[PDB]
């Protein structure tokens, strides 16, 4: 669907980063966090879910996505929770990839996340016909508007 | 409208939840987690309504 | 125009709130800042480009707008910049409509911070005529559908 | 004309910039702002790319 993401948390450095990927198309959203707490990942989540449409998240037993601060923020937003593909391993280490690439270009590590975030979902697949993970959200949205 | 609320009870640290809420005082609140009803001052007690849900089905 | 931003900072509860909106569509994004610095807004520059299409953003000359810190993000990611005429509104009724959100909901929230992701959240997703209206993120999104199947 | 360097001159905490890189070099940076060329420390200059443009 539309709304289906997961969420996981990773480290470099020493620090805690965030990470969120919208299944069906790739694309994905991260930052640092200063503690893996569920009051910063309950933050997090309610500004993803008010950029994008957030109807099913899924995570690990991690405490922070067990935590009464998240089931708070997924029931203000209506978002159901699945603690249940390796989709969101696949895309965290293509984020420690393009991190170590640019990492040069950035003093602080938050601002090489930020780096390597924009460069995988702006990218685009080489192909004839090939489309940015960016790309692939929208249209996916998208299409899903005019079945309203 | 539906309210759900995440509570700690006295001297335990460990936030509990989600549980329906019945009654809401100025100084207390009552509320059902699973069966037991439970009476939580206020300051103990976080009120969650599914506002955004209801902006948008 | 599926590419065009306006940013300012607006402040409430003595913090300070950058908000940016895509005029297009009317689709906002905001967030409390530690401070009305440039680095602070550098970074949600950088953030707010690699999640939208942001080609040309328009400011005021507020010196965190002005700021080396966020001529270096745009460059690095291929924004224009656009400042504006000194003594010379898209944003300042935004400003408007999100504290007036963010009142509304205030109390549904301990920090501001919360409550105005709870009003980004209202905002972008109400919709207009209602019922049979858009909301500001159908539109943005529509906006750039359109135009990555030009 | 891939980069642009941003710097600080001297003591002054105003940084400065736009300006062009001419060379980087271990200890100091040589650019070019409007007309005039600058040696610039370093630590006292920010060289950025445009590496986001070039992808999309
Ligand atoms: C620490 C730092 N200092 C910088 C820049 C640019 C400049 C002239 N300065 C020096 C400066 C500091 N204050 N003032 C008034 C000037 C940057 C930067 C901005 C955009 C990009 Cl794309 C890449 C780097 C970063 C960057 O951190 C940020 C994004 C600001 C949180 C980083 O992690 O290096
Ligand atoms: C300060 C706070 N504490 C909370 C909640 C919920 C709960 C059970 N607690 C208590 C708790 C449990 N563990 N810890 C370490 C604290 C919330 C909240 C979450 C989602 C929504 Cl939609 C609305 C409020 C906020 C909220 O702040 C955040 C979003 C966390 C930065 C606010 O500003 O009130
Ligand atoms: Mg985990
Ligand atoms: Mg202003």
């Amino acid at each position: 669907s539309p709304g289906i993401w997961q969420l996981d948390c990773t480290h470099l450095e020493g620090k805690v980063i965030l990470v969120a990927v919208h299944v069906a198309s790739g694309y994905i959203e991260a930052e640092v966090i200063p503690a893996e707490t569920g009051q910063e990942t309950a933050y997090f989540l309610l500004k993803l879910a008010g950029r994008w449409p957030v109807k099913t998240v899924h995570t690990d037993n991690g405490s922070n996505f067990t935590s009464t601060t998240v089931k708070a923020a997924c029931w203000w937003a209506g978002i159901k929770q699945e603690f249940g593909q390796g989709v969101i391993e696949s895309m965290n280490k293509e984020l420690k990839k393009i991190i170590g690439q640019v990492r040069d270009q950035a003093e602080h590590l938050k601002t090489a996340v930020q780096m390597a975030v924009f460069i995988h979902n702006k990218k685009r697949k080489g192909g004839i016909g090939g489309y940015s993970a960016g790309e692939r959200i929208v249209d996916i949205i998208a299409t899903d508007i005019q079945t309203k | 409208q539906n309210f759900r609320v995440y509570y700690r009870d006295s001297r335990d640290p460990v936030w509990k939840g989600p549980a329906k809420l019945l009654e809401k005082g100025e100084g207390a609140v009552v509320i059902q987690d699973n069966s037991d009803i439970k009476v939580v001052p206020r300051r103990k007690a976080k009120i969650i309504r599914d506002y955004g849900k209801q902006m948008a089905g």
